[PDB]
RNA sequence: CUGACUGGGGCCUGUAGAGCACUGAUAGGGCUAGGGGGCCCACCAGCCUACCAAACCCUGUCAAACUCCGAAGGGUCCCAGGUGGAGCCUGGGAGUGAGGGCGCGAGCGAUAACGUCCGCGUCCGAGCGCGGGAACAACCGAGACCGCCAGCUAAGGCCCCCAAGUCUGGGCUAAGUGGUAAAGGAUGUGGCGCGGCGAAGACAGCCAGGAGGUUGGCUUAGAAGCAGCCAUCCUUUAAAGAGUGCGUAAUAGCUCACUGGUCGAGUGGCGCCGCGCCGAAAAUGAUCGGGGCUUAAGCCCAGCGCCGAAGCUGCGGGUCUG
RNA sequence: GGGCGGUCGCCUCCUAAAAGGUAACGGAGGCGCCCAAAGGUCCCCUCAGGCGGGACGGAAAUCCGCCGGAGAGCGCAAGG
RNA sequence: UCCCCCGUGCCCAUAGCGGCGUGGAACCACCCGUUCCCAUUCCGAACACGGAAGUGAAACGCGCCAGCGCCGAUGGUACUGGGCGGGCGACCGCCUGGGAGAGUAGGUCGGUGCGGGGG
């Protein structure tokens, strides 16, 4: 007659942290993702927990186009 | 048959459908022209003039359009039509759903079922000249166990047959005993 | 009564009752239909009480059609119990219905007998349920 | 539907493509995400020698001197359908160095 | 000049909605791995299953923990507007960490609570200062610096307490509905559309031979139209069934569905729609604030005015900031 | 309301209102570990099922061919 | 300044699936062997090597077929920021913008780069 189950985990708080059209530095996390919802393009590196970040600085761009997954492209400025 | 038409130029029409003037649109290959028809004329002819009959539509340009219905959107807690999609037929074997029916003793009338699966006789495409008004299906002896239709004896006179399937057709169900 | 034999989870929520119909206005099975007009719930006791009131009314012919299925567990706490301490027990599965949805559809019953039978089963439900016949208002092209 | 796809990684952005047919071979050098073939050296387009595995030395010197003639050094090497065995086209000029 | 907010461009989501292709449940119909099994046969040499039923395909569905789909919105970044008790950085100084109401999106509850707990916003708290709602913090308007025997308005009203129309029109309600709530019911009225009939005479009326095979057939006593069965008739006629309700144990009988006239110009079934009636019985004295109100002093669509705050302007005076 | 009962930390899904967060004695479940390979690099292959068969074989052991684009598997509950 | 074929791409099922053609002078594939460099929990099937006497059957390209699959228009609501009201409640109505998912018409069995071979 008691409460069977009333606990819940603390949120790890994932999500897209840098959208496109944003000037970034070398090292900014583009997206905190649980699984690899985004695939690395140019100048994009993954880590341990599928987190991809920028290798250089510039204006970032998404969706080169599909059929393999969503793309992240850190494009440098010239 | 013999229904009037008008024009629409991107109006309000939720405010126009208060006096029994529901909107519409007709086409055969192009010219998606927005019209509105009258509700007691369209409803009164639409009492018996079903999908099989070619409802013709007088237009202020002087043309008589051989149309039919594509869908009647039910008002869904009011039981009314919002918008009816007309379909002009052209020189093309267009698609038709003909409400055929059943005549005869169903299953030996005392030991009879229901024969409720009408389902609008799934599809028959036709030229505009060989289009029918009524095709008859008999139910000569079809008692409870055997003798089902199975669309094998579904050869209509002429044009055309059912295209892909032969599976949806009426059958005999047992009654509700106490 | 009747109940779903398998579920993913036992208890679930209530929600709201808005929306028009989400399907279920065209009859497509029988020649008549008992269509609802007010949003409420349909218990399995309301299903049984309306289903018995057909087969006991008309006999030897006419198949009855039901197009309602209870998948929502009505959750009620026991009597003289304070608030909290989890949800209550499950007593009977209810069925959410929307206005303008056709619930009961008679088959093989005539006009003056189907109006009467749907009139008898109309009083077994807490909803204003009017009666519609077979019209040309199908979804065919 | 056989494919190995060692051409999918592309960390180095400049590769030398190799195709080995059962008659002879031919090779290209592609620039990635642009779609422009810079230089190539093809057997039976220059018809160097009959034996198919003796091609790799002369097309290695030929594609090497045409690569240095076009002024590209930092290149790479694909292994899409084929093992690094048999023909090698080994070179000592250009940054492939294998 | 970056800020709240807004405009022009991208990016993101998986909620509302919708859907079954995925995860499960499912109302039927067809096909039938097979199984109590087999009509029962040298067992495979079957046959229909009115026996059950796997899996598959259609007509149909449901989902916070399902998404092939998928907005309105929100967030973020670039440019522009935005000089505002706007923002940004540092330091000093408190208070708060019992909240509550309302509308929406929700959970628990019982789709109960002026009930509990979140989010989006407002208000009270801290504006119990003001006007309306009779009185009342969160329902509406409005953000009170002070003063004037000045106007215009917001919400709400214009029969009197109570300041302003017994205003001008078109209908509606006979219940004090207004001024207390549901399922259901009823020639209550007013409006729209369909059908039949009709002055080759229509409805309710008053008179009529209101019938012959035929008590059709063991119907278990009894089946004459009338407890309940078959497969449902025909012919005599200027109109009549295997009968509309009684009445009989069954009879008999009374009324008929169907129709002939001397009459008389309209007559029934409906499907919506506005306001109504019953359902509606609690405990000190009753009432919509009260008196009263019926071509209204209620209800629906309008129009011209007026009353109406501490709101705004007319004027004077003080303070604070630039 | 307190006591009795249940819970005290971490993870997964929903509630949770399409950025992030978000409560209840709200619903459904797991954990206090394990792998010298169940790690790194390099090189080969594509799964689970269904159909047609087999010599045993439950309708699942092992083998062949076709269909099968991810319904399998990824140490462990759930999600990606 | 063009057609055919081979590599390598970008569009992300309008590119595939299934059926019907067609091609080897020219590439490519098939084939004949394994003798060595190589390999197989086993085998030259797949990697590797000599070839190349025979072939386009299979696979591979091009062309056709809309049903199989996919994409999918104008209206019309569902829904909803925002504002205004109704119902005792469950929940609805109007205006202003925005605007789906199914379904219907229809479309398709490809479009477009770079470098080579032959005419
Ligand atoms: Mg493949
Ligand atoms: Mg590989
Ligand atoms: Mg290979
Ligand atoms: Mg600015
Ligand atoms: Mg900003
Ligand atoms: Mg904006
Ligand atoms: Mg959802
Ligand atoms: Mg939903
Ligand atoms: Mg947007
Ligand atoms: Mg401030
Ligand atoms: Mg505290
Ligand atoms: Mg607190
Ligand atoms: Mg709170
Ligand atoms: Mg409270
Ligand atoms: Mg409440
Ligand atoms: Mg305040
Ligand atoms: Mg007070
Ligand atoms: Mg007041
Ligand atoms: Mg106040
Ligand atoms: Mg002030
Ligand atoms: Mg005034
Ligand atoms: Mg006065
Ligand atoms: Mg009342
Ligand atoms: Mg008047
Ligand atoms: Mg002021
Ligand atoms: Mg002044
Ligand atoms: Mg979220
Ligand atoms: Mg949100
Ligand atoms: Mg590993
Ligand atoms: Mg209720």
């Amino acid at each position: 007659g008691s409460t069977r189950n009333g606990r819940d985990s603390q949120a790890k708080r994932l999500g897209v942290k840098r959208y496109e059209g944003q000037v970034v530095r070398a090292g900014n996390i583009l997206v905190r993702q649980r699984g690899t919802r985004f695939k690395p393009g140019k100048n994009v590196g993954m880590g341990r927990d599928f987190t991809l970040f920028a290798l250089v600085d510039g204006v970032v761009e998404f969706q080169d186009r599909g059929r393999l997954g969503r793309y992240v492209h850190v494009r440098p400025l010239a | 048959y013999r229904l009037k038409a008008y024009y629409r130029e991107g109006e309000k029409p939720s405010a126009l459908r208060r006096a029994g003037k529901l909107p519409g649109v007709m086409y055969n290959r192009h010219l998606n022209r927005k019209v509105y028809v009258d509700l007691v004329e369209f409803d009164k002819v639409f009492r018996q003039a079903s999908i099989h009959h070619v409802i013709v539509l007088e237009l202020p340009d002087g043309q008589s359009l051989p149309t039919l219905v594509r869908q009647v959107n039910l008002d869904k807690r009011r039981r009314r039509p919002e918008h009816v999609d007309f379909f002009v037929l052209s020189d093309e074997p267009v698609e038709m759903y003909v409400p055929l029916r059943f005549v005869g003793t169903p299953a030996g009338v005392r030991a009879g079922g229901v024969l409720q699966e009408i389902h609008r006789d799934i599809l028959v495409k036709v030229s505009p000249r060989n289009i029918p008004e009524f095709i008859e299906v008999d139910v000569s002896g079809l008692e409870i166990g055997d003798s089902l239709h199975a669309s094998d004896l579904k050869l209509p006179p002429g044009v055309e047959l059912a295209v892909s399937p032969e599976e949806t057709i009426a059958a005999v169900v047992p009654p509700e005993d106490v | 009564m009747l109940m779903p034999r398998r579920m993913k989870y036992r208890k679930q929520q209530r929600g709201r009752l808005k929306g028009a119909t989400k399907g279920g206005d065209y009859v497509a099975f029988g020649d008549y239909g008992l269509v609802a007009l007010e949003p409420a719930w349909i218990t399995a006791q309301q299903i049984e009480a309306a289903r018995v009131a057909m087969v006991r009314h008309f006999r030897r012919g006419g198949k009855i059609f039901i197009r309602i299925f209870p998948d929502k567990p009505y959750t009620k706490k026991p009597l003289e119990v304070r608030m909290g301490k989890g949800k209550g027990n499950v007593e009977g599965y209810v069925a959410v219905v929307k206005p303008g949805r056709v619930m009961f559809e008679v088959a093989g019953v005539t006009e003056e007998q189907a109006m009467e039978a749907l009139r008898i089963a109309g009083h077994k439900l807490p909803i204003k349920t009017k009666i519609v016949r077979r019209d040309a208002y199908d979804e065919a092209q | 539907k056989f494919r190995v796809r060692n051409r999918i990684k592309r960390t180095g952005r400049l590769r030398l493509s190799v195709f080995r047919s059962l008659k002879h071979i031919y090779a290209q050098i592609i620039d990635d995400e642009k779609g422009v073939t810079l230089v190539s050296a093809s057997s039976l387009a220059l018809k160097l020698k009959g034996n198919k595995t003796e091609v790799a030395r002369q097309v290695g010197r030929a594609l090497a001197e045409k690569a240095l003639a076009l002024g590209i050094k930092q290149v790479a090497f694909d292994r899409g359908p084929y093992k690094y065995h048999g023909r090698v086209k080994a070179l000592a000029e250009g940054a492939r160095e294998g």
